[PDB]
């Protein structure tokens, strides 16, 4: 009595096992041609070498945008076009790091302060070609919800304690109904976006509090092209800049603490 | 009026509701009568010997 | 009473009572197929059972 | 005891025949 | 090499030790000093595992089996050869995880990141070490360890199970398991949403969060949106991890009975008992 | 520090959404919705709307009428007794039938009412994934929820109908219990020999766990790029951003290699859906063409050589 | 008119489903009757007694 | 009654009536087929 | 018995038809 | 019509529809009676007694 | 005390009333069929009980 | 009125719900002393005795 | 009865129908082989 | 102290006694259910059991 | 006022909660007493006795 045997020493469940193998290794070659639809081929410190890796990259696939955006392929045949960061190499040889330059380092485009070359167009909504991302004196319909912080009014304040500017008015999404930017307005009359997610409200203080940037160096931060919508690429600018403060503020924030 | 039902199509809906649960209750009525015939219950505390 | 149906919707009263009457009306049957004397259908003699700590059928 | 079924089958059919009919 | 849009991003800095000296990549990998540490914990931990594997009768990959110490040994370091192996691989594996989790950090600083991942992480290693150090602290003994071997680890788990002869009933247990099969759940909700906006049918546009969260608003009423289910992720699969601690530091160092036993205070309370 | 997100205290209320137009013929909308202020501390604020199409209603009829079998049958066996019955809640079942009967319909005091909370739970089980199937595709979405939740239900299929079909017995399925069905658990791993040498059951913890590491990645990458809009996973899909970038280059530095924002969600997809998938299979296994799971992990080499401390024994039943 | 259908309509499919509903009846008052014939149900209570 | 059409949707009252009916028909035939008197197929023991 | 099959398959694929002229 | 049908395709549906569902149905009679002739069911109670 | 319809909403409160009191009459009934004496279905001596001194 | 009603309306709702609730409750009252009849609770410590 | 299909999809019951006739035929198949007497393949043990 | 009502909203403290009242009272009747000396209904718990055992195989 | 309450109103409720309260509490009193003559409580370290 073998039920499930094929010879001797193979049985049933050991074949189906192995066919799994096969399987797998097949799911895994395929996921990983999946994860090189961005970024590749690799380049290299050769002005025309590319490698494109093992498994090879996968044949092209198209998404098709709304609201007559275009069509994007990926991956791309031509890469898009890089920022032109400004930074100097530490040293000749690969693998090296290199230091960004200029007195204000988010501004750079190095590092922690660079973007990527997005959309110069705001992202639409589905239902209307209208901008996603709505100051709420556009917004009309979106007000602050009660029992919850209206930071409207408050202080915008750097890590080192020196007010920036008031908070006048917030960005909400209009697909989500929630807040993505706080909009102020800075000492030099420059009216600014902070990013929601880098922003801590105080409401005990009414207080807007920034751990990535001191006071004076909020003064520099990005402006929209236009006071009532905000392109895609500008969101990554905003971002870039307010993010690079965590690495560039100040010169201890870069070096090795202990 | 919360609901959104005038007077008259109320007091309707009251007369139609009131006849289908008399109804229903007669009905119900005369089925515990045969269900009484057919198995009697709440038994006495020796039992309901036979 | 008329005028408290101006009060409740019609719609809700309507749709939780019948769902209400059919689950109370299946509770109660289901408790009577559950007592001997009042088991209709197979009646008060309860029917033996198979042993549970049995072998599968071979 | 055919009418105990007979009763609580076919009076609730009449009644809503009867109600429709109102 | 690197990544089309990679070479603006590789500046110095970020680090938390050493500075410059360690602050280079090697291939796609970034050192630091925490990667020299993980390197040089990684491969001695190998090594010794191998040299552990050739004092053992076979060399099947799935039978190898490092074991931990005598109970008898208490919280000594045991000769090299009945259980002293396994106390060094532990320390090693220990000085890995801490190494790997830090390097991280200084990962996600130099790309101005939060500190979400090594903080995810840090649960995993915490279960890592309540199983080798901490309940085997708390009972005395670093003879309660798991044995290092990829068939032989899973006996541990199977007598340590039945130590309490029903490990079901442990109530950590069951927390965790909930965990567990909800953050998978979850994750296949997760992925299917996100390809299933991505990838529409042929020659259809793309979605967005419009359909996103209209989707499961209509087949469950509420949707949770991408910034909930994101947080959803980590949390079930944190708590699934810290759970599993929990259930494990409980199962001996404060529980020596039969786990189902142990449900005796609902069984008994005073509004049903009998 | 850093703001952290794990929670949202600033909130706008803005119009409900009711979702897209739908198809002509499809019905409306159910409820009407409303913002809740401690959801969308967590997540979206929003409740409701709910379609409720036919695969909707028949589902929960179904599955409804299964679930008054499971309860009724459970407070029948307290015999009514309500105290009893929260006392002893987690220790109840509805009994699968017994092992004389096979294949057939059991009696309803000897698993009859198993058999049909089974067969009405799986058709509950069926409508819902004919309603993720349909509700996918009248949004324009792909159906690769529905394929997803068809790997879970295979498990669930192995489990109760195609394994026990398989050994000829209803017996052989899991009750309808909470503590129960984890005695069925335990005592289908001692019956079959230490379920831990089954290798299918050992992919699909690999998988299990592989899940929760993956989603702890995940959403940890997420979470630390929601500063730069990471959450916004389509748009970064179709129009890579700084978000998307330093995603990638986090693991790429880390471990030398990464995914993409589309990619990741197909490793999460897969490794969840071979959980079930795996585990669905090994189920099928054990006890049609595998008895002891250990005996055939000896046969297979994979069986650790334990010293034996004790002095040898012989099986005393041979000496009777 | 919350369902939205007219006065006219509610009443033809008033009409059709009533005369659905009696036909479904009758066929079920016929098949209780053959199945009372093949074999009664509500016994005694010392059984059926064959 | 006849009014009844006109608040409630009579394309949802079928499909609810109509799996209901079913659902309950199925749950009657289940039942006898697991009783010894009124299994119709293999009859009783 | 064929009589209690009879009824319970034709009548009701009568009643469509007879339902579907009106 | 909310479905999107107009009166002549409506009818010409229903035409087949009942067609194809009394096709079916004969059918299905005709296996009914060979079944029976094979191995009748609905056995007294005293069993089918050969 | 006819003061309170103002103050409670009568839907909430007779929604509330008709489940508590429905919830509260299925509790008893209940439990009084799982006594030996009060079972109005089967009777008593339902079970085996062992004999005391 | 936080809840809604007029002065006129509470009064009249107050006046149908103590209605109502007298009779539930003089049901429920002839309930208890049927039930009472049938089968008395509140035993003696030693038992009921017959 | 015609007038049903202006109320419901014909598209959306052929497909329906369709499903739940197999469902049923399936279980009904089913059913039979698992009993002693109406099992036609190893038939009466 | 009819001042401790300018201070708590009523609604909530009536809706808040009310459900505390309840469970405290199910509480205390289902303590004295349970024990031998106060039930009220059969008296001392017998733990009656089945009538037969479950044939063996 | 946080409440909002009116003085005048807030002791008219204050008025009702305190009459409430007295005969709760009245009716919850005879209760322990018939509750006691049933079955006495707090026994003695040896027991009830009889
Ligand atoms: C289960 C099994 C799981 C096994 C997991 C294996 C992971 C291996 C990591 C590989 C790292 C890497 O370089 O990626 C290459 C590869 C991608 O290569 P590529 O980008 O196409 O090639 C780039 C060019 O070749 C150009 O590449 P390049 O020349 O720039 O690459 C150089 C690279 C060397 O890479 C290689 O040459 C390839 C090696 C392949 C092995 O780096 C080095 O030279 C390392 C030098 C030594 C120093 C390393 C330590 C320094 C400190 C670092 C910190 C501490 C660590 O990534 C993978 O192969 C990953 C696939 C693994 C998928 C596993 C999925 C999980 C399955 C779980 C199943 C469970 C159930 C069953
Ligand atoms: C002593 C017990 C045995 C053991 C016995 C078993 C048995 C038996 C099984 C597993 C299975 C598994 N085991 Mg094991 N397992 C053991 C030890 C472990 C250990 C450990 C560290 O010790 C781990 C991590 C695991 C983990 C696992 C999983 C990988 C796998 C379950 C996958 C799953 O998510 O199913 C959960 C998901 C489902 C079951 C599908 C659910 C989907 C359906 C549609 C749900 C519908 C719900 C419905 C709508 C609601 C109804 C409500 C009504 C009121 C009823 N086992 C030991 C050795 N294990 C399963 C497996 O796949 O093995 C190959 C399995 O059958
Ligand atoms: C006693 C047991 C007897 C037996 C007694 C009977 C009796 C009595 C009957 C059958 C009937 C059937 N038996 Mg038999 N049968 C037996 C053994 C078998 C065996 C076998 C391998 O032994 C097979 C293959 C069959 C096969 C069949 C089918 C031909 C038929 C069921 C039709 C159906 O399901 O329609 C369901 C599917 C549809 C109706 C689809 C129709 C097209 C739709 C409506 C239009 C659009 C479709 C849309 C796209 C949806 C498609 C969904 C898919 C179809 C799932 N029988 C044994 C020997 N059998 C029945 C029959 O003959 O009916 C004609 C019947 O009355
Ligand atoms: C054990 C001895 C006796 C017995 C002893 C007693 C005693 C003693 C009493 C009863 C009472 C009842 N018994 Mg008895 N009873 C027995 C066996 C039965 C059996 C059976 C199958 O054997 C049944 C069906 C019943 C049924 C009943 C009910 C008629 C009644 C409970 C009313 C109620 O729950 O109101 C709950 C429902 C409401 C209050 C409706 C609420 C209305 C609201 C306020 C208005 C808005 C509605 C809202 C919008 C919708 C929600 C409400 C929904 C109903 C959920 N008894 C045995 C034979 N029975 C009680 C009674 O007579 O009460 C008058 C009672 O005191
Ligand atoms: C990849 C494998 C993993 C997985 C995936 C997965 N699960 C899924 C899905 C996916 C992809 C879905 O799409 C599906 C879903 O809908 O998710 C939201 C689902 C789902 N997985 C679920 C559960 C689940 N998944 C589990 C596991 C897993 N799911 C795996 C880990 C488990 C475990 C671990 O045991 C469980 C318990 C459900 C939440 C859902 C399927 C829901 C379903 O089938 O619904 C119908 C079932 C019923 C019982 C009907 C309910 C009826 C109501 C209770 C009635 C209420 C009263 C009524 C209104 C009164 C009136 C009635 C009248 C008749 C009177
Ligand atoms: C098998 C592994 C094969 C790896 C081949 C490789 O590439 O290793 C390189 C050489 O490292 C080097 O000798 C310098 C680093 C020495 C080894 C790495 C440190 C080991 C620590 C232990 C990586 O150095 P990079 O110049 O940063 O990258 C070069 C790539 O861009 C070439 O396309
Ligand atoms: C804590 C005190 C540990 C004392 C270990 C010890 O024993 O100290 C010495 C050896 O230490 C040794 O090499 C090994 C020393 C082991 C130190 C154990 C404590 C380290 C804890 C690390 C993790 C802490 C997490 C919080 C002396 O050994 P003996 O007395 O001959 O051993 C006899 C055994 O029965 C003892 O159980
Ligand atoms: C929780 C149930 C809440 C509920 O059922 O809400 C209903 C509306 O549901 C609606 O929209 C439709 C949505 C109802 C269901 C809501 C979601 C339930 C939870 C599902 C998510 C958890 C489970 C997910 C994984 C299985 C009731 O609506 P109304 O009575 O009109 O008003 C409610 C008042 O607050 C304001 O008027
Ligand atoms: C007013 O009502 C209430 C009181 C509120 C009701 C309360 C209800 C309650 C409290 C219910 C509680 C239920 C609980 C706790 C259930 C828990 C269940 C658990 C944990 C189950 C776990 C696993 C179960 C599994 C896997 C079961 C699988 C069974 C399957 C797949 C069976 C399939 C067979 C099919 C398809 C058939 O075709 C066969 C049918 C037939 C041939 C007739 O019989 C042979
Ligand atoms: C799919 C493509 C890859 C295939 C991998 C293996 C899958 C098929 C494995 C077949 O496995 C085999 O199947 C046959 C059924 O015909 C059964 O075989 C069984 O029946 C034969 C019949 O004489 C007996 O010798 C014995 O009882 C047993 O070997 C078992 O199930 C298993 O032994
Ligand atoms: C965090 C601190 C928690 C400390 C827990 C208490 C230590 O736990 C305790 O450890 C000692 C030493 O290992 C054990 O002691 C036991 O083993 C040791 C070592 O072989 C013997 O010398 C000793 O005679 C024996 O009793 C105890 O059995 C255990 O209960
Ligand atoms: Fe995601």
């Amino acid at each position: 009595m073998e039920i499930g045997a094929i010879t001797q020493q193979i049985d049933a469940a050991q074949l189906v096992l192995y066919t799994f193998w096969l399987f797998f290794a097949g799911l895994i070659i395929y996921l990983r041609m999946e994860d090189k639809r961005e970024g590749y081929p690799l380049v290299t410190e050769i002005p025309g070498k590319f490698l494109e890796g093992f498994p090879p990259m996968p044949a092209p696939k198209t998404f098709i945008l709304t609201h007559n955006q275009g069509t994007v392929t990926v991956p791309r045949a031509v890469p898009r076009a890089e920022i032109e960061y400004k930074a100097e190499p530490c040293a000749a040889w690969p693998g090296a790091p290199h230091e960004p330059v200029g007195p204000n380092k988010m501004l750079s485009g190095a590092g922690p302060s660079g973007y990527a070359l997005r959309f110069d167009t705001p992202e639409p909504t589905f239902d209307t070609g209208v901008p996603r991302m709505a100051p709420m004196r556009v917004a009309t319909d979106h007000v602050f919800d009660e029992d919850g912080p209206n930071p409207i009014g408050y202080d915008l304040v750097g890590f080192d304690g020196i007010v920036a500017g008031k908070i006048t008015d917030a960005w909400v999404d209009r697909e989500e109904s929630l807040v993505r930017y706080l909009e102020a307005k800075l000492t030099n009359d420059k009216s600014i976006l902070v990013p929601m997610p880098l922003s801590r409200v105080k409401d005990s203080t009414g207080q807007v509090l920034l751990a990535s940037l001191k006071g004076e160096q909020v003064l520099e931060a990005p402006t929209l092209a236009n006071p009532d919508q905000v392109t895609l690429r500008e969101e990554d600018r905003i971002a870039a800049y307010f993010a690079s403060g965590h690495l560039y503020a100040t010169q201890a924030r870069q070096e090795s603490i202990l | 009026s919360i609901t959104g039902l005038t007077e008259a199509e109320a007091k309707e809906f009251h007369g139609i509701f009131i006849t289908s649960f008399i109804v229903f209750t007669v009905i119900a009525i005369v089925a515990h009568l045969l269900a009484w015939q057919w198995r009697p219950w709440l038994p006495a505390v020796t039992g309901y010997g036979t | 009473m008329w005028r408290m149906w101006l009060l409740f919707d019609p719609r809700r009263i309507l749709v939780a009572l019948g769902v209400f009457l059919f689950v109370l009306a299946l509770l109660i049957h289901f408790i009577l197929l559950s007592t001997d004397r009042f088991n209709w259908l197979d009646g008060p003699h309860r029917g033996a059972v198979a042993a549970q700590m049995a072998p599968l059928p071979a | 005891m055919a009418m105990v079924w007979m009763w609580i089958l076919i009076a609730p059919a009449i009644g809503i025949v009867l109600l429709s009919r109102q | 090499a690197m990544l089309s849009f990679e070479p603006k991003y590789r500046t110095r800095g970020g680090t938390l030790i050493g500075g410059d000296l360690f602050d280079f990549w090697v291939g796609p990998l970034w050192v630091g000093f925490f990667g020299v540490t993980a390197a040089f914990f990684a491969i001695l931990g190998t090594l010794l595992i191998v040299w552990a594997a050739a004092l053992g009768p076979t060399w099947n990959i799935w039978r190898i089996n490092i074991a931990p110490p005598d109970i008898s040994y208490g919280l000594a370091f045991a000769p090299l050869r009945e259980g002293g192996l396994w106390q060094l691989i532990t320390v090693c594996a220990c000085g890995a995880f801490v190494s790997w989790a830090l390097r991280q950090v200084e990962i996600a600083r130099k790309l101005g990141m939060g500190l979400h991942i090594p903080f995810a992480f840090s649960f995993a290693i915490l279960a890592y070490f309540t199983l080798v150090v901490f309940r085997p602290l708390l009972m005395g003994a670093w003879g309660y360890g798991f044995p290092y071997g990829i068939l032989s680890h899973l006996d541990w788990v199977s007598n340590t199970g039945y130590q309490y002869l029903h490990f079901h009933y442990n109530p950590a247990h069951m927390i965790a398991i909930s965990f567990f099969f909800t953050n998978a759940l979850a994750l296949a909700l997760h992925g299917s949403l996100i390809l299933s906006a991505a990838n529409p049918p042929k020659g259809e546009v793309v979605k967005g969060a419009e359909q996103e969260n209209g989707y499961f608003r209509d087949v469950i009423g509420y949707s949770i949106g991408t910034l909930g289910i994101h947080r959803l992720g980590v949390f079930l699969a944190v708590s699934a991890a810290f759970w599993s601690a929990v259930c494990i530091i409980i199962s001996g160092p404060f529980w020596t009975r039969g786990w189902p036993e142990w449900w005796s205070w609902w069984l008994n309370l005073p509004m049903w008992s009998h | 520090p850093e703001f952290q997100n794990v929670f949202t205290r600033v909130q706008v209320k803005g119009p409900v959404h009711m979702g897209v137009p739908l198809p002509r013929g499809s019905w409306a909308r159910t409820g009407k919705p409303f913002h809740l202020y401690l959801l969308g501390l967590i997540g979206d604020a929003q409740i409701g709307p709910i379609y409720l199409g036919f695969s909707g209603v028949a589902s929960i009829i179904f599955g409804f009428i299964a679930i008054e079998i499971i309860g009724f049958n459970m407070l029948a066996s307290v015999d009514w007794s309500v105290p009893e019955f929260f006392r002893q809640f987690f220790w109840l079942a509805l009994e699968p039938p017994a092992p004389k009967y096979g294949l057939g319909l059991a009696p309803l005091a000897e698993g009859g009412w198993w058999g049909m909370a089974g067969f009405f739970l799986t058709a509950s089980i069926l409508l819902w994934w004919v309603r993720m199937y349909r509700r996918a595709r009248a949004l324009g979405l792909g159906t690769h929820t529905a394929w997803a939740f068809a790997s879970a239900i295979f498990l669930y299929l192995s489990l109760g109908f195609i394994r026990p079909i398989l050994m000829g017995c209803w017996c052989e399925a899991p009750p309808f219990g909470i503590f129960p069905h984890l005695d069925w658990t335990a005592a289908f791993s001692l019956r079959y020999g230490n379920l831990f040498y089954n290798p299918f059951h050992m992919l699909s913890i690999a998988f299990l766990y592989g899940s929760a590491v993956l989603f702890a990645m995940h959403g940890g990458t997420v979470l630390a790029t929601t500063r730069f809009g990471g959450e916004r996973e389509v748009e970064q899909i179709t129009d890579r951003g700084t978000a998307g970038e330093r995603a990638m280059l986090f693991w790429r530095w880390t471990m030398g290699f990464n995914a993409t924002f589309e990619s990741i969600h197909r490793w999460g997809w897969w490794f969840a859906v071979l959980v079930t998938l795996t585990g669905g299979i090994g189920i099928l296994l054990t006890g049609t063409v595998v008895d002891n799971w250990f005996l055939w992990g000896v046969k297979h080499g994979i069986a650790a050589p334990w010293p034996n401390v004790f002095p040898h024994v012989v099986d005393p039943a041979l000496l009777a």
